[PDB]
């Protein structure tokens, strides 16, 4: 899917190359000029020279002839170094648009793939763009070392080259030095195998993962730099170190289209002692270095992880992705650490998107209107179209929530977790309700059935668990509901929870009623949704 | 300071009726040589030239019709440090 | 067109590189379980160094260093199969190596000898280039992977590590064959040559500008604008080059392939043992390249060239020229003419009728060929085996005559190009005749028919024309003309001389020859066309 | 020439009926750590194992069935210079 920015950028990388072509060529006329100057001169000199010892050999004209020929390359050296400039003009535009805008829209689209939903493009057009405009700063490079070698062979007082090649190379070499650094970037954030969906939090002493690229696909380049990652390079604050295997070197055969990258998988995080911000709040950035020596030119290179969240033990992950949600979810500054000293504050609109993306990322359903205005009652208090509303990081995660003992975000992430390991089927197939007010609760299940019911996640627990809610009658007509003291993870290891629903039963007068369970909530009988999952 | 043209001064020194002797300041320049032109002022008769090496800082011309007045020009030629072409000096004398 | 020899090498180039591809997929799974063993071995180790602060003496099982003294072992086993594999290739590109470099880039390098003075011109570097390339690449790649195996040792070894003991001759050899292959693919693919005589390659005159080019055969473009080419003669009579001295291989041609064409050299004597036609020197061509963090010195040269004053030198300079070329195939042997070898006429025969189809359309014929036998040996028929020395054809006069033969000769061809070209082409001349053929010939035909040859009276190089009167005796004379020299072609072409030649027999002129060239010809027809006014 | 084991020496230096301590000579080598490992010989009764730092030169056995013959090991890790791995030393005491 090709923008319309895009397809323009197409069309100014093939400008600026047969831009470049044309150059190359005008100066294989102007160094053809200046040989047959040199050439002539010496000539007719080492003849005005060695004839002497007969003095009409060398005519004037011959000599009006050269000195018309010196102004000529002159003017052609003069027309060359501008068109140079202009070309160097043209290349710094098409880098900005490069590197400030459809480089940084692919930095931001990995951002929220990190957290969850739209997986990015993959790097391949963009490396594409990034080399060709390489490749056209490299040809320039060699035609401003080729000005170089005119000046000492052919010069004078004026020479064009003398004055204004110095900053043509200047400007040539920050554009491709720059250029470089840009397409150093990570491009699979570092990450614990075993909790794939918890990028950017890392348990100390477990393994973990990361991956770069260089965007400039020149073979030359081959086996020719070595990455060194680290951690903490350079504030009142822990201080890590990585172990393990530290060092790789920037293969092609690696990836399928012959691409540039470098894969650390044996890294692991130990922390080191010295004398601001709880531990799941503090970031830190995990930095890859190294140097290219690209014909002459030394390049430094540096790009780093987004910042990372690091934590002793795996009770900690609800709080640390809390805070990795907040950072991406909020800014793009890819190096803020001390974004959690003054936290922003995010409005319900981009909230509720993250959340039914915790459920999309996990699942096979995200979640629904009706489940995310409930969770919406949970983080503000009563209302409706909840669009413009705030939220404080206080609000999401760090303070409790409506005067029970846990955070918002802890909350969920434990229903979450019990969503994925137990239960995901039922979820998938959209028999579990979840989310939903006693009054809707109430409401819903009246106009239905008494053996009607719904399945829905405890708010009691930090733990989360789910339970079942059904509605017995009473004589003056209203509906009574039941709930069950919520199933957790420490019971659905024994039974799943699908054979625990047909299964069960509660007392009636003095025998176990058999099912108060019947229907499920829409007119569907029991076996007929559960059925699938029994003995 | 300054003064471009090649050799700085120019002057004639010697002469009878048929030929004069020229000479010029040695040059602050490396002159790898000469050119000398002389031709008869109005004269649409063409001009006369010939070179001498950067050595010298003077030649002789002859041949000359005694009272018409002749243009004497002096050309340099510099490559040594780079390429140079210095603007001649040129004057008139009748002999 | 394929041989075998070639179509083979071709398969050899591939097998080498599938070789190199798979060590290097070899490598990643060595690189792999090092990386593994001394992970586990450090996180087992901080663990049971850590947990021993707070009292704990039981956290890494001895099962799990039992299991990591395995798979060093293993990887050791396979580090070795690794180095020995790896030796392995570097056998096999020594070999191809040779196949290319002391065969096929020397078969070439003599083929171009052979053009140079004539012969069919195979030179089309092309096929070349992409062999030598193809074996570049591959020994780029391996030399990648040895590096690789630098930096595993570094990372993880022990005592009896494969790696400290043969990387360090994997190196050695691989950089052997890195240095010499690009030192091998470093050729002069134009010779020295003066722009104006373009038919005499490998004779420079003083003061005139020559031109010649430089082909580097690893089509790498790491390479552009990176090698500056410096030419020279004479590198320790003798000379200087002056003019633009260095160029910078670029990559605009052709194919994109690595040239460097110096065009603006021109040669002067600076301030003594043999004669100046037969003395010999070289231009050569330096450079310096460094890829990836290896020097290679280059230095390629031309073939041996004679170098003059004087435009009247030319002819004994091809001659030394063509005795050379055809005889050695060693490029630089300066001294040659000290003790010139011998050439069978076999050879010499082919050379000869190459000075005629390099410059026109025809070459020489049998009979043509046959009647220069006798000049340079004596009288006989079927030569094929008699041989020829310097001095019969160069060095010494000949036939009590004040000159050379190839003198000659090459100032014969030099009148059949400028003047009478035309002529020669088509065979309207039958140049080289015996004077007893000359008259057999034309005894049979009638008596106004005419024939046109050379002259063997002059270093000059004419032409004339012989027809036969017919006596009363009933025998046949010949008739010949003072031959017409490039003094006399100047003011009439040989074509209009023909036209108008009438001679005085009896009082009044009559036109000796204007009837019949040889085979049955009017002269209207074999002349008409250079009549005009 | 040398002695190849991990610990050259091995003994026992104090004991009382249920417990032991054992000594080795310092080692040339720089030791990560060591593995002690002891079973009743002849056995199919598994053996026990701890781990000691490089730092030290001795630990203590101790339960030990009083009158009957165990087979002590000791095994060391090298890294610092390069991984190592030498081949371990043993010794049969009855208490």
């Amino acid at each position: 899917v090709v923008t319309e920015k895009q397809q323009m950028l197409e069309q100014h990388l093939q400008d600026v190359r047969k831009r470049v072509q044309d150059l190359e060529q005008k100066m294989k006329v102007v160094e053809n000029l200046q040989d047959d100057f040199d050439f002539n001169y010496k000539t007719l000199k080492s003849q005005g020279d060695m004839q002497d010892l007969n003095n009409q050999s060398v005519t004037r004209q011959k000599m009006q002839q050269l000195e018309q020929m010196l102004t000529a390359l002159d003017q052609m050296r003069r027309s060359i170094v501008s068109e140079l400039a202009g070309l160097l003009s043209a290349m710094e535009y098409v880098q900005k648009t490069l590197t400030d805008e459809e480089l940084a829209d692919w930095k931001r689209r990995q951002q929220i793939a990190c957290i969850g939903g739209p997986p990015n493009i993959c790097l391949d057009r963009l490396e594409n763009w990034i080399t060709s405009l390489a490749e056209s700063q490299l040809q320039t490079r060699q035609q401003i070392k080729k000005l170089e070698e005119l000046q000492q062979k052919v010069s004078y007082k004026g020479d064009p080259i003398v004055q204004h090649r110095p900053m043509l190379e200047e400007r040539i070499v920050e554009l491709f030095r720059n250029l470089m650094k840009s397409a150093f970037v990570v491009e699979r954030q570092p990450c614990m195998p075993m909790h794939p969906d918890r990028p950017l939090v890392i348990k100390t002493g477990v393994q973990f993962t990361t991956k770069v690229r260089l965007l400039v696909k020149f073979p030359e380049l081959n086996y020719q730099l070595k990455i060194k990652v680290c951690i903490d390079k350079d504030r009142g604050s822990r201080k890590f170190n990585i172990l393990g295997t530290n060092t790789k070197v920037m293969n092609m055969e690696e990836s399928n289209n012959g691409s540039l990258s470098a894969e650390f998988k044996h890294l692991t995080l130990r922390e080191q002692r010295c004398g601001s911000l709880i531990v799941t709040e503090e970031l830190h950035l995990i930095t890859f270095e190294t140097e290219v020596y690209h014909q002459g030119l030394k390049i430094d290179l540096e790009t780093h992880s987004l910042p990372v969240v690091v934590i002793s033990n795996i009770c900690q992950m609800p709080n640390a992705w809390a805070s990795i949600l907040w950072y991406n979810m909020l800014t793009n500054n890819p190096k803020n650490v001390n974004f959690f000293t003054k936290p922003p504050i995010g409005t319900w609109d981009q909230v509720a998107e993250v959340l039914s993306w915790q459920f999309s990322s996990t699942t096979k359903r995200g979640l629904s209107i009706e489940q995310l205005t409930t969770l919406a009652e949970k983080l503000l208090g009563p209302g409706v179209n909840y669009s413009g509303c705030q939220i404080t990081w206080a609000k999401f995660c760090k303070e409790n929530m409506a005067g029970k003992g846990f955070s918002f975000w802890v909350w969920l992430d434990n229903i979450i977790d019990l969503v994925k390991k137990y239960i995901l089927a039922l979820w998938n197939e959209g028999y579990i309700m979840g989310f939903i007010s006693k009054e809707r609760e109430r409401a819903i299940l009246s106009t239905k059935p008494p053996g009607t019911f719904l399945l829905r996640f405890s708010e009691s627990s930090k733990e989360g668990g789910v339970t079942f809610t059904w509605v017995e009658k009473d004589i003056s007509g209203k509906t009574q509901i039941q709930s069950v003291e919520p199933y957790t993870k420490q019971q659905l290891n024994n039974m799943s929870f699908a054979e625990i629903i047909m299964g069960y039963k509660i007392m009636d007068a003095t025998n176990i009623l058999v099912s108060p369970l019947v229907y499920l909530y829409p007119d569907i009988p029991k076996e007929e949704a559960f059925g699938k999952y029994c003995r | 300071g300054s003064v471009s043209s090649v050799p700085t001064k120019l002057e004639v020194v010697a002469a009878t009726p048929t030929s004069l002797l020229i000479s010029w300041d040695a040059p602050a320049v490396t002159v790898d040589f000469y050119h000398i032109t002389y031709g008869e002022t109005g004269g649409n008769s063409p001009v006369q030239e010939f070179t001498v090496p950067g050595s010298k800082s003077t030649a002789t011309i002859s041949g000359l019709k005694p009272g018409v007045d002749y243009t004497i020009t002096v050309y340099a030629y510099v490559s040594y440090p780079e390429y140079y072409f210095p603007s001649p000096i040129s004057i008139n004398y009748r002999t």
